[PDB]
RNA sequence: CGCUUCUCGGCCUUUUGGCUAAGAUCAAGUGUAGUAUCUGUUCUUAUCAGUUUAAUAUCUGAUGUCCUCUCGAGGAC
């Protein structure tokens, strides 16, 4: 909902909602054309550590907890979860939990696929 | 293989079980991913030739038609003695085409 | 202003000028005490005339 | 390919190359190119 | 949309072939239709499209016509020379620095 | 479209002008008795029906 | 010798056969990985200290003591 309304970023002072915002690139990743795809991939990869496990996660997690996923949209969270996993290597220590509390269904799955990714 | 830097070889110890490769794959080396020259058998490890995997295409995972042999090149530079090289990665290609197939059709 | 000429004409961009190193100051005892602007000048300085001609009057 | 010997640029397409001719980095090296040359001149 | 390649392309193109043969010319670049060349052309590109900012007499001009007739942005946009897109947000633009 | 070439010796276009006036009233009528003709039914044809069309 | 006009030689310009219904007509595969090139946009701060680098850089931080004028200034130190 954020990304409907408009505010300059100096007067987003709170950088960390800045990093937020820019963060909602979530969006174009889910919805969007293949060269929408690979450069958000790429920016989120390469400035994963920057951004920081918390503001991802808490940003992440509600979109797999929907109702309403398709298939698409659950394989590519899942293949960007992935990728930033490769990136913060410890700072998941705090996050486990979570990132199980919503892995785990892919564990018992009738999607082969599915099962082999989780 | 050299072309998708992603994937991942068994690295165990060498077996004495024959690798095999599905009909889709067949007619290549494994590592140096040419066509040419097969001089020498591939052997792999002991789990990746266990269970269900009794006769696995190493690369595409699938039906056993054939035997997986070594080029010139990898047999010369002795890259054919670092055990199984049976990828135990299934990689990003397979699982994304097929989900664009089960969207499109 | 406060910048070196190139073959423009102009002055070089201020960014250049610390990029260069043309802000690091090398000084040459040999030379007088000549002071050589960034590292290329001073790598440069110890085939020119001036410190070959310093190394000469020490014999 | 096509090259701009005035900016030492490399331009692959055609349109490329038109593109580039207005660019505050050929407009710049072709003004500065400009006035250099100017006041370069002498019973 | 466009991009400056693409426009430079355009440009040389119509000035080599004149404006009636927009095939040849869509032809020529991918992913443009030649519907779409003579469009952007006449709309945008064409050097009789002036560019600059509105004067208060042509302001005074806009408003007062699209008053005269409601929303019809291609009668008027002729009558003070600028297309139907610049006539069309520079006139939201007026209202809403008014309200 | 307005054809306005404007260095043509005045007389030069008086005599083009009576010229393409010809030619173009010829081009009407010719019109006018054709569609009259397909609308009689008179007779068939596979181009006096596209041109009459285009014509018109 | 001056003027003027005409003849020629040396020659530094453009130069498709037309009418017809502008004759008619008017193509783009997909995905995954990575690089290159353009277009675009921006740094003059002074030290010091730190971080970091091959070296800059970067990035991080702060602007001898006292009084007063308006970071500057005067003096007793
Ligand atoms: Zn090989
Ligand atoms: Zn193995
Ligand atoms: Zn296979």
């Amino acid at each position: 909902d954020k990304l409907l309304v408009d505010v300059d970023e100096s007067t987003l002072s709170p950088e960390e909602q800045k990093e937020r915002k820019i963060m909602k690139l979530l969006l174009k990743i889910k919805n969007g054309t293949p060269p929408m795809r690979k450069a958000a991939l790429r920016q989120i990869t390469d400035k994963a550590r920057e951004f920081g496990a918390g503001p991802l996660f808490n940003q992440i997690l509600p979109l797999l907890m929907s109702p309403t996923l398709e298939d698409q949209e659950r394989h590519l969270l899942v293949k960007v979860i992935d990728r930033i996993l490769y990136k913060l290597d410890d700072l998941v220590r705090p996050y486990v939990h979570k990132i199980l509390v919503v892995i785990e269904p892919l564990l018992i799955d009738e999607d082969y696929y599915a099962r082999v990714e989780g | 293989a050299k072309h998708h830097p992603d994937l991942i070889f068994c690295r165990k110890q060498a077996g004495v079980a024959i690798g095999r490769l599905c009909e889709k794959c067949d007619g290549k080396c494994v590592i140096c991913d040419s066509y040419v020259r097969p001089c020498t058998l591939v052997r792999i490890c002991d789990e990746c030739n266990y269970g269900s995997y009794q006769g696995r295409c190493v690369i595409c995972g699938g039906p056993g038609v054939s035997d997986a042999y070594y080029c010139k090149e990898c047999t010369i530079q002795e890259k054919d003695r670092d055990g199984c090289p049976k990828i135990v990665n299934l990689g990003s290609s397979k699982t994304d085409l097929f989900y664009e197939r089960k969207k499109y059709g | 202003k406060n910048l070196p000429l190139g073959w423009d004409g102009k002055p070089i961009p201020y960014w250049l000028y610390k990029l260069h190193g043309l802000n690091i100051n090398y000084n040459c005892e040999i030379c007088g005490n000549y002071t050589y602007r960034g590292p290329k000048a001073f790598q440069r300085h110890f085939a020119e005339w001036r410190h070959a001609h310093g190394m000469r009057c020490l014999g | 390919s096509y090259e701009c010997k005035l900016c030492l640029t490399l331009h692959n397409n055609e349109g490329s190359y038109l593109a580039h001719t207005q660019g505050k980095k050929h407009q710049t090296n072709l003004a500065r190119r400009a006035a250099k040359e100017a006041k370069e001149a002498p019973v | 949309v466009w991009r400056n390649t693409e426009d430079e392309i355009l440009k040389a193109a119509v000035m080599k072939y004149g404006k009636n043969q927009w095939s040849r010319i869509a032809s020529l670049l991918h992913r443009k239709s030649a519907k779409q060349c003579k469009a952007r052309w006449y709309e945008w590109l064409d050097p009789s499209i002036k560019k600059t900012e509105w004067s208060r007499e042509e302001e005074e001009k806009l408003l007062h016509l699209a008053k005269l007739m409601p929303t019809q942005w291609r009668t008027i946009a002729p009558i003070i020379g600028r297309t139907a897109a610049q006539c069309l947000e520079h006139y939201e633009f007026l209202l809403d620095k008014a309200a | 479209i307005p054809w306005k070439v404007p260095g043509l010796p005045t007389p030069i276009e008086n005599m083009i002008l009576r010229y393409v006036k010809a030619k173009a009233d010829w081009w009407t009528n010719t019109a006018h008795y054709n569609r009259e003709r397909i609308r009689r039914g008179a007779t068939v044809d596979k181009t006096v029906c596209k041109k009459n069309l285009g014509r018109l």
